[PDB]
């Protein structure tokens, strides 16, 4: 018969439908876990190429239509990319290539977000800093991340453990590499009785000729040792072996007699 | 079955429900099939958190109908996920099937599959929440406090969350002395404590590295020492850089540590604690002065 | 003990010049850094000039050229040529001293400056 | 008048521990350097430890870590604590003290002789 006909009124597109994949390359990198990034209307050709770029991602369809987002479910972060700096959180890979730009047929990798307070960085930055690639900001600043103990994870203290004990055995042979002067230098800001120990034990463990170049305010030859008594204020105030000496090679009796000293005013 | 005779009659309570009355041959299938069809424009809720437009998207439908009924301005914190299954008229695209009284799903199951009158669908379901950032310049626009219009909790709630810190790493390196920027380094999280340590290495004659220093000491300290340290190598002429880079050839060292004490001009309290490193300013509440 | 005697501060035209010269006395072993320092009525301390052991001398941008500082270890003495005076230069100096005392105490002093106006 | 009586020394064999006592009595620490010596038979005195009128102490570099200097300020006694003691550490050992600006106020102590047999 005479069916009443009737067109459904013309649709108006919402944000979410107006979504583009190719242009979301700084929405999607800083997505932590169970956050859903909602991409859009995706193409089922273009699901391939999407899943490749982003690889640490799941294409979760969340509506009709090809409604879908990406739901972060690792952080595939090589050591090498996310260790040696404290400002990149991800890269891109290109053509067996890392870089900061993105490309768009260069695949994201991200970092754990402060993944030095996570321990995973104490093994790549061990052998990094030791070495001819020392970066003294870098290295400096990743032995305060290791100090600071209480913003690090279980995995981090237990590491943390694991780094104290790999050092002490390494500063050992010889202090004078500028890892473990650093290490000495965080030791004394640390201030503690474990501290102070370490940073003994670690001094006495040196070499003769270490000593004997470095450590000559805590070694005093006979002469000056037997000058230092006739003065009432402590040898390190007056010994000019104590006035110009690197301060991360004295021994922590040595270091409080430094302060010990009266200023006439 | 064949169709013999159709009508609409208007609904008894809603202006969008009516009745399609159908009769066809052999008296059974006849039925006042109850329908819906959508008119408002939404700028509200049906339910909490919810919208749900009395519209059934059949099966290849342009997914732009579920939305023809919301206020774009209001559409715009919503999604459109997978709702409820549906019956629609194949005559009337969009037309919500009511299953009630004596028309079962079974009976419109059969009809549908009898008659080439009913296609099945989907509902309109629509459900709330935050804004759908698409641009890379949004994101600059949200996490630079420019333009928080139409911004996302995660991209605009004064930094307590690591969405912001890729933008403001490389926002506050040109421009240091931003307010926003200060309250993005008080978060002390180790990408701006890191872009804060690469500014105060060229520019610690500043005053917001007064204020870097100050939020960094004493927990992580070591930012604020490498970028004194980088500073006063670069800038050796700058007189505060006496204490903690000496201009006497290779004694540069001369008070590091307890040995501050041994200078009063290190110790003033008039003096910032910017140019002394960590281990120096410890130092100063131990100083015996005679 | 150590004490430090200035002298040589006087009234003076505006553009005019003056010697200021400072001496160290008491039990001192070592003379390490001498420099001078000015405060004005109301103002706070201000660095002018600084000479280390060895004759090297750093000036402070306020009177770079304008002052030239100078030693003499023979007499445990430090003088300051002070010319192109102007009259924001109204503060009295004192002269700061670092070194160790005859009993090797470490010292940092600063004795009673004269008025220069 | 002044009593530096140093005690305490004995027969160990090395590795083992000695506590050596000095107890003033006619000097107080407050105003005192006070060093512990050792002399051998054969060689002449040296300095093994000291303490000034505050806690700052100083070794020889020989018994450093080895040995500790300790001070009682009520019971005005200075200790010294040997450990891990080797057979050059035979010797006599005695204590002396020194005025902080007088100078020629060096008093010394009967000593106490350390024996270690390998």
């Amino acid at each position: 018969v005479e069916l009443p006909k009737r067109d459904p009124p013309p649709g108006v597109p919402t944000d979410e439908m107006l979504l583009n994949v190719d242009k979301m390359h700084d929405v999607i990198a800083p997505a932590k876990l169970l956050e859903y990034v909602h991409i859009g209307p995706l193409a089922k050709d273009k699901e391939d190429k999407v899943k490749k770029r982003y690889p640490e991602f799941r294409l979760v369809n969340t509506g009709p239509g090809g409604l879908s987002a990406l739901l972060r479910q690792s952080y595939a972060g090589t050591a090498p990319n996310c260790c040696r700096t404290f400002q990149r959180t991800h890269y891109w890979k290109k053509d067996g290539k890392i870089s900061d730009k993105y490309e768009e047929g260069a695949v994201l990798e991200s970092c754990w977000p402060d993944v030095h307070d996570t321990g995973k960085c104490d093994v790549d930055l061990f052998d990094w800093c030791q070495g001819d690639t020392f970066d003294r900001n870098i290295c400096h600043q990743w032995i305060g991340s290791a100090f600071n103990r209480a913003d690090r994870t279980v995995e981090g203290q237990q590491s943390l453990i694991n780094l104290y004990n790999k050092m002490q055995t390494l500063c050992s042979k010889d202090a004078s590499v500028p890892i473990c002067e650093s290490f000495l230098h965080h030791l004394r800001a640390h201030n503690t009785e474990d501290s102070k120990e370490m940073i003994d034990y670690i001094l006495r463990q040196q070499s003769a000729d270490f000593k004997q170049k470095y450590m000559r305010c805590s070694y005093p030859t006979r002469d000056k040792l037997e000058e230092s008594l006739k003065y009432a204020e402590p040898r390190e105030c007056w010994d000019p072996e104590c006035s110009n000496a690197n301060v991360n090679f004295l021994l922590t009796r040595n270091y409080n007699n430094l302060g010990l000293c009266n200023i006439v005013r | 079955v064949t169709l013999n005779r159709i009508k609409i009659a208007p609904g008894i309570a809603d202006i969008r429900d009516k009745y399609m009355e159908l009769g066809f041959n052999y008296p059974e299938y006849n039925r006042a099939v109850k329908f819906a069809e959508e008119s408002y424009t939404y700028y509200y809720e049906t339910s909490p958190g919810e919208i749900k437009p009395k519209f059934c998207l059949i099966d290849g439908m342009s997914i732009d109908h579920c939305s023809s009924f919301i206020v774009p301005e209001f559409a715009k914190q919503y999604v459109l996920i997978h709702g409820e299954p549906c019956s629609s008229f194949k005559f009337r695209p969009g037309s919500l099937i009511y299953y009630q009284n004596e028309v079962t799903p079974e009976y419109i199951k059969d009809l549908k599959h009898a008659t080439d009158y009913i296609a099945s669908g989907q509902r309109c379901h629509f459900i709330k929440k935050d804004y759908l950032l698409g641009d890379s310049d949004s994101v600059a626009k949200c996490c630079s406090k420019t333009n928080t219009k139409h911004c996302p909790k995660i991209f605009n709630n004064n930094y307590k969350t690591e969405h912001c810190d890729d933008f403001m790493t490389g926002f506050c390196r040109n421009d240091p002395g931003n307010p926003n920027c200060l309250e993005w380094l008080r978060a002390k999280r180790k990408p701006a404590m890191s872009t804060y340590s690469d500014i105060c290495s060229k520019h610690m004659d500043a005053r917001y590295c007064s204020e870097f220093i100050r939020i960094i000491r004493p927990d992580y300290f070591t930012f604020g020492d490498t970028a004194l340290y980088v500073f006063c190598n670069d800038h050796k002429g700058n007189r505060n850089c006496w204490c903690a880079n000496y201009p006497k050839s290779n004694s540069g060292d001369k008070y590091l540590g307890p040995r501050v004490c041994w200078l009063h001009e290190c110790t003033d309290e008039s003096r910032d604690r910017k140019w002394l490193y960590y281990n120096q300013d410890v130092q100063r509440t131990r100083c015996k002065y005679v | 003990e150590v004490q430090l005697v200035e002298s040589g501060g006087g009234l003076v035209q505006a553009g005019g010049s003056l010697r200021l010269s400072c001496v160290a006395s008491g039990s001192i072993f070592m003379i390490d850094d001498m420099g001078w320092y000015r405060r004005a009525p109301g103002n706070e301390r201000e660095w002018v000039a600084t000479t280390h052991s060895g004759g090297s001398t750093v000036y402070a941008d306020s009177v770079k050229g304008r002052f030239t500082i100078s030693r003499d270890n023979a007499k445990n003495t430090v003088y300051l040529q002070m010319n192109s005076l102007k009259p924001e230069d109204t503060a009295v100096y004192y002269c700061n001293a670092q070194g160790l005392t005859g009993s090797r105490q470490r010292y940092d002093v600063l004795g009673q400056g004269t008025q220069v106006t | 008048e002044v009593q530096l009586q140093a005690s305490g020394g004995g027969l160990v064999q090395p590795g083992g521990s000695l506590r050596l006592s000095c107890a003033a009595s006619g000097i107080v620490f407050s105003n005192n350097r006070m060093s512990w010596y050792r002399q051998a038979p054969g060689k002449q005195r040296e300095v093994v430890a000291t303490i000034t009128s505050g806690g700052a102490t100083d070794y020889q570099d020989s018994v450093e870590g080895r040995f500790t200097i300790s001070r009682d300020m009520a019971k005005n006694t200075v200790y010294l604590q040997m450990n891990s003691l080797k057979p050059e550490d035979t010797a006599v050992y005695f204590c002396n003290a020194r005025r902080d600006n007088f100078a020629t106020a060096i008093y010394w102590g009967q000593g106490t002789q350390v024996t270690v047999s390998s």
